[PDB]
């Protein structure tokens, strides 16, 4: 009879809890579970960040989980709590670039890429259409400035190529910025904001003839999130990330990789179990650092979401986005981005103003 | 006359210990044994839903820098002002949550770094090297020194910024390999006290903790001036919060003050005070705006004595900063004092 190791998960529906209970099992069949054998403990999101974080303790740490998969708050409870103990957390659908900061979420892994990586496409796009002077409008928050960095880093290869206008999140009238942008006199414009905030830029730019011919509107995914298209200038270009919303498809592959890697861990001597309680324990789980090292160095082909590699920060190394052009009221897809290079669709781009 | 509850979670302290303003405080002291998340979270959540609390002074006698983080969490989430007087509950947490009402006794990382450069400004220790880990504030720290330098006629020379990753296995002695780069008289180290001790055992290993090299560190590293680790080098100059003249009970008084002056000012002008926290689980934006307001008072406070103002950022504006040194006997000795402007040091010629 074998060692029983747990995997936790905070899951969006009770159904997903079953897809995860089963995933752990197909892994407990594909292995060969005689020394260690996995076991799946999971919760549903509690809506309150404290209720949530207590649960991580009582419902999941109590079961000595080696990792927790995640799907009024975002995963900050599951990360502040388990991250204390250094139990690796794996976010399945979290796109926010905040979680890519080692300083704040040091035991954190995610199967989707952060929004900031849309910059990669924004870059290779400019290379394709030889855009050498762009104006970058960014929410002055971590997510916006997150995007500003990755794009600017990308421009170092040879920051004069982008002029940057930031704005206070939640601002209502944005003409002041925009008229400053109109004085700055550029044709290409990259945006980083939320649905509600991009909406406001979308409006104020309509009041100033910045929605029309000559301009290009380059953009991410929240920026054409729902409710935001009613006001976005015709000829915008946005991005949606391929299969980035499938909590089920991601539960599949994560468990595969945690499984591969929980097994990977036991080739080592001097292995220790994470704490049982939260109560009483105020020292890191000793192996949890090494475990994190393992997951990161794990690569997985034939994963249902694609090949699951991991970069220096524990994001998904490569990612594909369906590029999107808005025309009249239909969001045609003029091309995909294959993680490396762009590939155009048969449909051609309809710029702002034909 | 109107009451305000003020819980005082005091973690391991066998001690004990004057106001004429509009709201009188109903203080209620409490101690706790554990400093883990569920333990800290659940204490404060009950002292509300039972005892109608309205703010928290919170002190411990530990180096658990993560206590600060758990308290910021609890504060933002309940829009209740939490004050971190002593211990890990007062090691500067660089970036706090937007909505948080949590303030700590002690200097900004930028303050300290400015102290540390004032210290080499004296003995002309102008050739140096920054070391960090990825603890919150490494960027702020390194940039703060880098910033003071770039525009000085003085001959600062910064030889290497080392950023050490401690979230990995350490099984490859890359950290060891990384410190090989280091070769400078003054090496500045930003990292936790638990993080500090490993950087030394490898520094002692590489002969960098040998004499001829000088390691300056911020408060958190020193931490508890009583506990002086084996792995710590003899002579690890540091800034620290001057408990020498500033007693623990002396703090808790000032904790009580700030919160109560804050409430007191607010009543004076707005003619109302936050209704006591309903429940840890009862979270509204019905309290977003009251909370935002009271923070404006929490941050601009004068007591019987001095100016106890904070910044919006969490740190303290004018703290009680003392420089210290680890002597031959493994003891911390006051070598210097940061007057509110210039610093008075003990030794003209540094102890050869
Ligand atoms: C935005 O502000 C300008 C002047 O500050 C004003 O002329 C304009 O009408 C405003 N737009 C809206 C939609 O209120
Ligand atoms: C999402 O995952 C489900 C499994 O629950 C799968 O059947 C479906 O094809 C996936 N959808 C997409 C768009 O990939
Ligand atoms: C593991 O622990 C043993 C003692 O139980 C020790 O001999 C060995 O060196 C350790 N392994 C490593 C890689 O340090
Ligand atoms: C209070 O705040 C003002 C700015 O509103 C500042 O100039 C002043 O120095 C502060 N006073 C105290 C006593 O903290």
């Amino acid at each position: 009879d074998p060692k029983i190791v747990n995997i936790g998960a905070v899951l969006s529906t009770k159904k997903h809890e079953q897809i995860f209970r089963e995933a752990v099992n197909q892994a407990n069949k594909r292995h060969f579970t005689r020394k260690i054998q996995l076991q799946a403990t999971s919760v549903t999101h509690r809506p309150n960040a404290i209720q949530m974080a207590l649960s991580v303790c009582e419902d999941l740490i109590s079961s000595q989980v080696y990792a927790i998969l995640v799907s009024h708050l975002t995963p900050t409870p599951i990360s502040y709590t388990a991250g204390f103990y250094r139990i690796p957390v794996i976010g399945l659908t979290t796109r926010m670039s905040i979680y890519s900061d080692k300083s704040i979420h040091l035991s954190f892994l995610r199967t989707v890429p952060p929004y900031s990586h849309q910059a990669l496409v924004w870059f290779e796009m400019m290379r394709l259409f030889n855009w050498n002077h762009v104006i970058l409008i960014v929410s002055d928050d971590h997510e916006g400035r997150a995007a500003q960095k990755k794009l600017e880093t990308l421009l170092e290869g040879k920051p004069k190529a982008d002029k940057v206008l930031q704005f206070e999140p939640g601002t209502k009238n944005l003409t002041a910025l925009l008229l400053e942008a109109k004085e700055l006199e550029a044709r290409v414009i990259i945006l980083s904001a939320s649905e509600d905030d991009a909406t406001a830029v979308y409006k104020s730019a309509a009041m100033l003839d910045m929605t029309g011919a000559g301009y290009v509107w380059l953009v991410g995914e929240r920026e054409i999130s729902g409710s935001a298209l009613r006001y976005a200038p015709d000829g915008i270009i946005g991005l949606q990330l391929i299969n980035g919303k499938n909590e089920s498809a991601h539960i599949s592959d994560a468990v595969a990789v945690v499984a591969q890697a929980i097994h990977e861990l036991f080739e080592m001597e001097n292995i220790t179990d994470p704490p049982r309680g939260c109560v009483g324990n105020t020292n890191i789980w000793k192996t949890g650092p090494l475990f994190k090292r393992v997951l990161m160095s794990s690569k997985y082909p034939d994963g249902v979401t694609g090949r699951i590699e991991f970069n220096e920060d524990g994001d998904r190394k490569f990612a594909q986005y369906s590029i999107m052009n808005l025309q009249n009221r239909k969001l045609v897809q003029v091309g995909i981005f294959n993680g490396s290079y762009i590939i155009q669709n048969d449909r051609k781009i309809i710029w702002p103003g034909g | 006359p109107p009451s305000i509850g003020i819980a005082v979670i005091l973690v391991g302290t066998s001690d004990e210990v004057f106001h004429h303003l509009s709201v009188v405080p109903r203080v209620e002291l409490v101690a706790m044994n554990e400093t883990d998340p569920k333990s800290i979270i659940t204490r404060i959540c009950d002292l509300m839903s039972d005892r109608k609390i309205q703010g928290v002074v919170f002190a411990d006698d530990t180096d658990q820098e993560a206590i600060a983080q758990i308290l910021d969490f609890i504060s933002a989430q309940t829009l209740t002002p939490i004050l971190g007087i002593h211990g890990g509950s007062s090691m500067i947490m660089a970036d706090k949550d937007e909505s948080s009402m949590f303030f700590q006794f002690g200097p900004s990382i930028e303050q300290q770094a400015s102290v540390m450069l004032n210290i080499m400004e004296e003995y002309d220790w102008y050739i140096f090297s920054i070391v960090t880990t990825y603890f919150p504030g490494y960027q702020d720290f390194v940039n703060k020194i880098r910033s003071t330098i770039e525009n000085s006629f003085v001959g600062w020379e910064l030889e290497e910024v080392l950023l050490l990753d401690m979230s990995l296995d350490d099984g490859d002695s890359k950290i060891q390999n990384q410190l090989k780069k280091l070769q400078s008289p003054i090496i500045l180290l930003y990292c936790t006290k638990e993080e500090a001790t490993y950087i030394f055992e490898v520094a002692n290993s590489v002969g960098l903790t040998g004499y001829g090299y000088t390691w300056i560190v911020p408060s958190l590293v020193a931490g508890d001036t009583d506990t002086v680790p084996s792995e710590f080098p003899t002579g690890l100059i540091s800034v620290s919060y001057d408990e020498w003249d500033y007693g623990l009970p002396a703090r808790v008084r000032d904790g009580i003050a700030i919160i109560t002056t804050a409430a007191s000012d607010m009543l004076s002008e707005h003619s109302f005070i936050p209704e006591p926290k309903s429940s840890c689980y009862n979270t509204h934006e019905k309290r977003i705006y009251q909370s935002n307001m009271l923070n404006r008072y929490l941050i601009n406070v004068t007591f019987e004595g001095r100016d106890l103002s904070f910044s919006e950022d969490g740190y303290q504006m004018h703290p009680k900063l003392v420089i210290i040194l680890l002597n031959k006997e493994r003891k911390w000795e006051r070598v210097g004092k940061w007057k509110d402007k210039s610093l008075q040091m003990k030794y003209y010629v540094w102890p050869r």
